[PDB]
């Protein structure tokens, strides 16, 4: 399994990815990923149990969720792997990611409805079923609620932080995880959700297929952080209430721990990942 | 932390209400036209909601207003 930069996919790879995603939607499997994500993002809380977000396990949790999704895609087309979106590089509305042969573009200004690409509601192939309001069409407002996507310099400043995470292990933390998630500092992951807008900015954000490409890049940034800091590792390592410690298992699977997901190479590699250097 | 005060107003034609009280166990509840809007308090005392999940706002009334802004007239679903 090699996860590739979306911008580098061939036309045949784009076609096969889109088709596998539409088949997971048609068969009813796609929407249960949306629902699981919704359940955790509405439950993960700074003052209580927190597993998928606002906590050290944000990164291993999303790594295992994306693996479950990639495995579902490979069950439809074994050649398909999850691509990633480097939003530091591919940062305008004219990026090929947003072309009608891949994810389609921004939403029209009246109702934010996406009007082109394979996921436009007019296709009849992308009903929004798991939702928080009456609208059943994909919406986006690229660059509408926040001006700019993160830059590489901003990404580098976060990758430079040595501590994986820090007490109190929530949205108030200093440390790498919370800066990558974006609750403190220049803001990487949260701001990208806001920049896309539409469902991507809400608690049913996997309704937009760009969800997976964004999270696959966030996942790559964790891998990059590990190469930059081979000496630094997941924390906490024991006895922390409400937080998943290194050797504790994670919901909803219960059969995997952060410790099992630190090394992505047991499951996939990237098209390119610098080895450790100075 | 103290619970925010309740509120009741009409904003962009919709009734928004807040009050101290599959999702966390809410310490504060917000409604848009009588339908509950899931909101959550962050460590720094700001708020988010399901309709605007990644963008903190200062208060539960701000989250209600941000939800009405984003909904553009659509009924909320429970
Ligand atoms: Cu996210
Ligand atoms: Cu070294």
């Amino acid at each position: 399994t090699v996860r590739k930069n979306q911008a580098t996919l061939t036309a045949d790879e784009k076609r096969r990815f889109v088709a596998a995603v539409l088949e997971l939607k048609r068969s009813g499997r796609y929407d249960e990923f949306v629902r699981t994500h919704n359940e955790f993002i509405m439950s993960d809380t700074d003052s209580g149990e927190r597993t998928g977000h606002r906590s050290p396990s944000f990164l291993p949790w999303h790594r295992r969720f994306l693996l479950d999704f990639e495995q579902a895609l490979q069950s439809v087309d074994s050649s398909v792997t999850l691509p990633y979106w480097d939003w530091s590089a591919d940062r305008t509305v004219r990026a090929s990611l947003w072309a009608p042969d891949f994810l389609g573009g921004t939403g029209r200004s009246t109702d934010g409805r996406v009007m082109d690409g394979p996921f436009a509601a007019s296709t009849g192939n992308w009903p929004i079923n798991v939702r928080v309001d009456s609208r059943t069409y994909l919406r986006r407002s690229l660059g509408g609620s926040v001006a700019e996507l993160p830059t590489r310099a901003e990404v580098e400043s976060v990758l430079a932080i040595s501590a994986y995470d820090l007490p109190p292990y929530n949205s108030a933390s200093e440390g790498f995880r919370n800066h990558l998630e974006g609750w403190r500092g220049v803001n990487l992951h949260n701001r990208v959700h806001v920049w896309v807008g539409g469902q991507m900015a809400t608690g049913v954000s996997p309704n937009d297929p760009v969800f997976w490409l964004h999270h696959a890049y966030v996942d790559k940034l964790w891998a990059e952080w590990q190469r930059r800091h081979p000496d630094s590792a997941y924390v906490p390592t024991g006895g922390t209430p409400d937080v998943v410690d290194l050797n504790e298992t994670m919901k909803p699977w219960n059969t995997v721990r952060p410790a099992d997901l630190l090394d992505h190479t047991a499951y996939y590699t990237f098209d390119a990942l610098e080895h450790h250097h100075h | 932390p103290a619970a925010p005060e309740s509120f009741d107003e009409v904003y962009k034609g919709r009734r928004i209400q807040g009050r101290p009280a599959h999702e966390h166990g809410g310490g504060y509840e917000v409604f848009v036209d009588g339908v509950q809007l899931h909101v959550m308090r962050n460590a720094d005392g700001s708020w988010i909601s399901v309709v605007s999940q990644y963008d903190p706002v200062p208060t539960p009334r701000a989250a209600a207003r941000a939800a009405v802004d984003e909904l553009q007239g659509a009924p909320l679903l429970p």
